[PDB]
């Protein structure tokens, strides 16, 4: 550390390079509700959470209730341990309130004034935050497994929309426009992701086995389908030998990730679909519904965070090295998202906990002098041979 | 657009039924947003203008078009009122035959 400091101090070294090691470090350091418990107001499993892309401040919430609740995460309290509490909720008294399991939350890209849900009871509702008062809902023929808003699109206000339908929809929150279908894949529709890059591509996964990108602006079909032994289009490739139900673009947006039920995770190339190679092992993935995970941000290495049965398994996504395994819930886990300014990791499981993973570097020092208001040796950590 | 079962359970029979003078307000405010919706879809592949959006395509002379109202005369007014009395006409509002 204090390397770092003087480093940075005397122009040595970017203040990029403390502010990545830092970041790595406490990556590094991820311990279970450290110094923060999460509200259970969740009755069901925590199907879906997504953080405020804004601020980071605020967390909504899915569940297989079918409540919506929207957290907290900054402690107002004075103390050094605090609770997350929940603001609001869209509970089983809302009159707007989805029948069935929740499986995607989204905020709006651009401001925390509108956010969107989808569920099982096959609707896409779009929220306003100061009321939450639904302002436009869509109906489908069949339940909705993923939605997707572009985190980078300014030019069209899209949701891409994945059924147990075959073809994927595409609803136009502006025009209020919901005819749109692609038409390429066979099966479910597990996990659909705008690229970050782009404004107009779009990933699907399927039941399948095929992930294909698509330029919604054509007319054309599909751009390129991803052939997971580099050799040719449409015709036999698959991304895994199994269902692919996660999906997530690298931070960058040059890479896409997928997981899928043949316990692999794999890495492509977003410019041309490549498979890059890398081999994580086994990562277990019996579920039959989408799978959401997420990459780091602004660490020295970018780090992927992925539900591992019960646990949260942390890799190195370029070396494909297995970091941790983070291992707090009593059932598989269903999502986790990633806090960037803090580097602070939150998991929704079916064990209806949301669990928060906070960088614990070093403890709170004592003086020897004091007698009782030290940093207590609580007895709990001593042996009792006696 | 879709499929065109779906267009026609969305577009055509929402916009249509609320032409009517007999529509219900709901109707009517239903068949304005699915029209509303409708135009805002396919605005950007239709390039629709007409003649009096540009005048540079030169100009025509008036245009008077009137609807002339005649009446039947006596015998095909009973030629036509015993058709309508006929049981082909029977058969047809029955459904025994195509109208």
């Amino acid at each position: 550390m204090l390397g770092f400091l003087s480093a940075r101090q005397t122009g040595l070294e970017d203040p990029l390079r403390l502010r990545r090691a830092e970041s790595t470090r406490r990556v590094l350091g991820l311990e279970l509700n450290k110094d923060r418990d999460v509200e259970r107001i969740h009755g069901g499993g925590i199907n879906t959470l997504d953080i405020e892309p804004v601020e980071g401040r605020y967390m909504l919430s899915g569940g297989s209730d079918g409540v919506i609740v929207l957290y907290d995460l900054e402690n107002s309290s004075r103390q050094s341990y605090y609770t997350c509490k929940a603001v609001c909720s869209i509970g089983r008294d809302h009159p707007d309130v989805h029948r069935y399991s929740v499986e995607t939350v989204q905020w709006y890209p651009h401001d925390t004034g509108m956010f969107t849900s989808s569920s099982f009871d096959k609707t896409l509702k779009v929220w306003d935050t100061n009321t939450l008062q639904t302002a436009d809902v869509f109906n489908f023929e069949e339940t909705v497994y993923s939605h997707h808003m572009s985190p980078v699109s300014t030019k069209h206000c899209l949701v891409a929309v994945g059924t147990r339908g075959p073809k994927v929809q595409l609803c136009d929150l502006k025009s209020g426009s919901c005819s749109h279908i692609l038409q390429g894949h066979r099966q479910e529709i597990l996990a659909v992701s705008w690229s970050p890059r782009y404004d107009y591509i779009l990933a699907t996964a399927s039941a399948d086995s095929r992930v294909k990108l698509w330029d919604v602006r054509r007319a054309s079909g599909c751009l390129i389908t991803l052939d997971q032994h580099n050799g040719a289009v449409e015709s036999a490739n698959t991304a895994h030998n199994g269902k692919v139900n996660g999906l997530c673009f690298t931070s960058d947006g040059l890479h896409l990730l997928t997981v899928g039920t043949d316990n692999r995770m794999r890495l492509w190339n977003s410019s041309n679909g490549e498979n890059t190679l890398v081999n994580y092992g086994k990562v277990c993935n019996n579920s039959k519904k989408g799978l959401k995970f997420t990459v780091s941000c602004g660490c020295s290495s970018e780090f992927v965070f992925v539900p591992y049965g019960s646990t949260i398994a942390v890799y190195t996504v370029y070396s494909g090295e297995q970091i941790t395994m983070l291992k707090g819930h009593y059932k598989t886990v269903d999502c986790c998202v990633f806090q960037s300014n803090f580097q602070e990791l939150y998991s929704g499981s079916r064990d209806c906990n949301i669990l928060a993973w906070v960088p614990s570097l070093y403890e709170p020092v004592p003086d020897d002098d004091e007698t009782t208001t030290k940093s207590q040796l609580n007895p709990a950590f001593e042996d009792a041979w006696s | 657009l879709g499929t065109l079962p779906v267009f026609m359970e969305q577009f055509s029979v929402p916009i249509t039924m609320g032409g009517y003078s007999n529509a219900s307000p709901v109707q009517v405010k239903t068949a304005y947003k699915c029209a509303c919706v409708l135009r805002d879809t396919i605005n950007p592949y239709l390039l629709r203008r007409m003649k009096s959006d540009v005048k540079m395509s030169l100009s025509l002379p008036d245009k008077n078009e009137q609807v002339l109202f005649c009446r039947l005369t006596d015998e095909q007014h009973k030629v036509y009122q015993n058709f309508v009395d006929s049981k082909e006409v029977y058969r047809i509002l029955n459904g025994e035959m195509q109208i």
